[PDB]
């Protein structure tokens, strides 16, 4: 473990291995000496820009809220010894052996494995959508996996509750409507991501590896087809976007069965139901669990629907004046000691 | 955990 990584946590803890390092979070495995339990500890420095604190607060409340086999389990949050000396948040959670990205890049999955992995992903998404929560950042590296093949979603900082400078979700998994029209968060965007994830499981590489906005759209449409009609161009309302779409080559829907010659026809079927342009026609998470491809694991009675979360659960996001770092520090402290 | 649903005992050597 890199000498540069420093965790201001109880000395009963002993860092083991560094599992993830990013500008937002740093994840290390660690042993809690007295119990011998090995856990995962995510460290976040949230007080340099409200933006970081906000993410942190959202990730925390979400984790504490759910108790689902497919959503990573939070054991606790390190308690600072003083408000004055509170500069990092340490989320202690269940240790997993890896993420799906690592699995795709080093393992040949049978069709069984894919069926099961995507099934769990969808199941997690259902409970989220049913509580009116959307992840917004679903991708293979945020799906944790154990050797028995259990899968759990992690990274809830970009989540939002549905209603009537920022961290951006990787574009290879962004739905075309988000990239175009001024998108009011929807359940369909997450399904689009799952769709990219399933495709990646079949392809063993990302299906839409765009280098930028333009290229990204050029790749997506090259697969699902260029939308032409106005009924088709409805969902999009911003003129420049209509115009941009019209200046694109007119691609037909690419024949997937010919793309994935050895992929299960049922898998491709489900795939095509997720990667659809019009978010309103895109299959829902529940529906997807009901699809024939997941028949081996589907069970209408063991697929939690969740319960609605109101918009004020993330109240701190809807203030006239933005909250200060101190206001946010309080809010996080409140979640840690509750 | 959802192991009770892993009807086929799927594994991964990690
Ligand atoms: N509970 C966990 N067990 C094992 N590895 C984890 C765990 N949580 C995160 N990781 C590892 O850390 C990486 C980043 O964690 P994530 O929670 O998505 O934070 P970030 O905001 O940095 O993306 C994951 O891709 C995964 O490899
Ligand atoms: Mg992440």
């Amino acid at each position: 473990m890199p000498k540069r990584i420093v965790y201001n946590i109880s000395s009963d803890f002993q860092l083991k291995s560094l599992l993830g390092e990013g500008a937002y979070g740093v994840v290390c495995s660690a042993t809690h000496k007295p119990t011998g339990e090995i856990v995962a500890i995510k460290k976040i420095e949230p007080f340099d820009k409200p933006l970081f604190a906000l993410r942190t607060l959202r990730e925390i409340k979400i984790l504490k809220h759910f108790k689902h086999e497919n959503i990573i389990t939070i054991f606790n949050i390190q308690r600072p010894d003083s408000f004055e000396n509170f500069n990092e948040v340490y989320i202690i959670q269940e240790l997993m052996q890896t993420d799906l990205h690592r699995v795709i890049s080093t393992q040949m999955l049978s069709d069984d494995h894919i069926q099961y992995f995507i099934y769990q992903t969808l199941r997690a998404v259902k409970v989220l959508h049913g509580s009116n929560v959307i992840h917004r950042d679903l991708k293979p590296s945020n799906l944790l996996i154990n050797s028995n093949c259990d899968l759990k979603v992690c990274d809830f900082g970009l989540a939002r509750i549905i209603d009537e400078v920022e961290f951006v979700a990787t574009r290879w998994y962004r739905a075309p409507e988000v990239m175009l029209t001024s998108a009011k968060y929807s359940r369909a965007m997450d399904v689009w991501s799952c769709g990219c994830i399933l495709a990646e499981l079949f392809l063993r590489r990302p299906i839409f590896p765009g280098r930028d906005y333009r290229h990204q759209l050029l790749l997506i449409f090259g697969i699902i087809g260029t939308p032409h009609s106005d009924n088709d161009l409805r969902c999009i309302e911003s003129p420049r976007a209509r115009e941009y779409i019209k200046s694109l080559p007119m691609y037909p829907a690419a024949p997937l069965e010919k793309m994935f010659p050895r992929v299960n026809p049922k898998g491709i079927d489900l795939l095509q139901r997720m990667l659809v342009f019009d978010p309103a026609k895109r299959i829902t998470a529940k529906e997807a669990l009901e699809h024939p491809y997941l028949q081996t694991y589907h069970d209408p009675n063991d697929e939690p629907e969740g319960e609605p979360i109101p918009p004020s659960f993330f109240e701190f996001d809807h203030y006239k004046e933005a909250l200060t770092t101190k206001d946010l520090k309080k809010l996080i402290w409140n979640e840690i000691f509750s | 955990s959802l192991q009770n649903r892993n009807t086929k005992n799927l594994s991964l050597d990690i």
